[PDB]
């Protein structure tokens, strides 16, 4: 009988905290400064989601999680 | 723990309409023998019951893998003080005397 | 059909036999012909369990027995007679299953 | 998310699906005839259930 | 003793806080705004940024909601009460929202009526 000896790797880890900005500069912008503004995201034509569902952007496969929709040309 | 507050007010409505109850330890299951079909997830409801009866002011009694509870009038006063619902709404349990 | 069966099941012979005799007497008071009791082989519910809660000592086992006796009696009578003879303040343990078939 | 993990491969011999109905003991279960106890608990209550030492 | 916007606004905010809900985080607030599920929203701007003010005022005009300009939100934050847990605790509030019905669903009040009849005229 001995110990478990979970000691060789990772003696201490620091928590992963997201530097989420309180100001919507990276998230949304108007670039117009007017009452009527344009939106920098593609209109979703799917009717399995809501009418206010806006997707973000990555290098590909805009990862919504709920639907896993990826734009492909068939 | 890891308990929401809408589930908290739902379980407080359940305690107000129920009062005296018997419980069975069931957490990991998706289907309970006698406390399912409440349109609310079972795990959080049972942890809500755990909070109610282990906050440190209402005593418990566990044997034969079951929970029988003696809801003290201190609990009645606590619920009245927090949720501010007058006790003039008598519980429906006082029929068939 | 007027054929009715009564299954009396209990763990002891005394109460079961007394109930069977009383039921047969009540049926026989009426000018009714009734089939004699049939005795099932009394299936035995053996359970063997180690005596010691720990795993120490000589290997000793409790042999627990639960003996279930069951009897069937056949007769021909309408439902009212059966349900009037049933409510006779039966002694505890003699479970009754009355069937029409 | 939750449904992405649960119910992936059926556990058709789940040992943890049973426990002693009196003290919640994992070992020595008595499932015969539906007692579903650790054998110690059964010995504690065997005379009350109806099981008796005759032989 | 007095009747005004703040006196009942503190109570409505505290009731909204107590009955859980509340749009929290950067998401589910703008989404709730753009889905038009609610008919009220209280937003504050005490720092140096006019672009956000202009954007939310344009959105309020789009939703035909008249912006209410209140001074010294610290007055609300100190009159509403911030007892919270134990003897310490002072979490401020900047955003005021109330899902399903604007006043509340637990009580019936004429504060909603006077607010709406002041808004229409």
């Amino acid at each position: 009988k001995k110990r478990k000896k979970k000691s060789y790797t990772t003696p201490k880890k620091n928590k992963h905290k997201r530097k989420k900005v309180k100001l919507a500069v990276l998230k949304y912008y108007k670039v117009d400064e007017n009452g009527k503004i344009s939106r920098l995201r593609r209109e979703c034509p799917s009717d399995e989601c809501g009418a206010g569902v806006f997707m973000a952007s990555h290098f590909d496969r805009h990862y919504c999680g709920k639907c896993c929709l990826t734009y492909c040309f068939n | 723990m890891l308990m929401p507050k809408k589930n908290r007010i739902a379980i407080y409505e359940l305690l107000f309409k129920e009062g005296v109850m018997v419980a069975k330890k069931d957490v990991h299951m998706p289907k309970h023998p006698e406390l399912a079909d409440k349109n609310v997830p079972n795990l959080h409801v049972m942890k809500a019951m755990q909070s109610l009866k282990s906050r440190g002011y209402v005593k418990e009694q566990f044997a034969w893998r079951h929970f029988y509870w003696y809801l003290t009038n201190e609990g009645i006063q606590y619920l009245r003080d927090y949720l501010h619902l007058p006790p003039e709404i008598v519980p429906a349990t006082l029929r068939r005397s | 059909i007027h054929r009715i069966r009564i299954t009396l099941t209990s763990r002891n012979v005394k109460s079961l036999e007394k109930v069977c005799a009383d039921l047969i007497r009540g049926a026989k008071e009426k000018n009714l012909k009734v089939k004699g009791p049939v005795r099932m082989p009394t299936k035995t519910l053996r359970i063997t369990t180690r005596k010691t809660p720990c795993g120490e000592g000589s290997k000793t086992w409790d042999r627990f027995q639960m003996r279930i006796h069951k009897r069937l009696i056949d007769l021909h009578s309408p439902s009212e007679i059966v349900k009037q003879i049933t409510s006779i303040s039966i002694e505890p343990g003699v479970e009754v299953e009355v069937t029409i078939a | 998310g939750h449904q992405q993990l649960y119910w992936s491969h059926p556990r058709k011999f789940g040992q943890g699906s049973r426990s002693c109905r009196v003290c919640s003991n994992r070992h020595g279960l008595i499932r015969k005839y539906g007692l579903n106890m650790c054998r110690q608990c059964f010995r504690q209550y065997a005379k009350d259930i109806g099981f008796i030492k005759l032989d | 003793g007095v009747m005004d916007v703040n006196t009942a606004l503190q109570e409505v905010l505290k009731t909204a806080l107590i009955h859980d809900g509340l749009a929290r985080g950067i998401r589910e607030a703008a989404k709730a705004l753009d889905k038009r599920q609610a008919h009220l929203c209280v937003l504050a701007s005490n720092c140096d940024e006019p672009m956000y003010v202009k954007l939310v005022e344009a959105l309020c005009a789009e939703h035909q909601i008249n912006l209410i300009k209140v001074d010294d939100n610290k007055k609300l934050g100190e009159w509403v009460g911030l007892c919270k847990i134990d003897r310490e605790g002072k979490p401020r509030k900047v955003v005021g929202c109330s899902c399903v019905v604007v006043k509340d669903y637990g009580k019936e009040s004429q504060a909603k009526d006077v607010i709406e009849e002041y808004f229409k005229c």
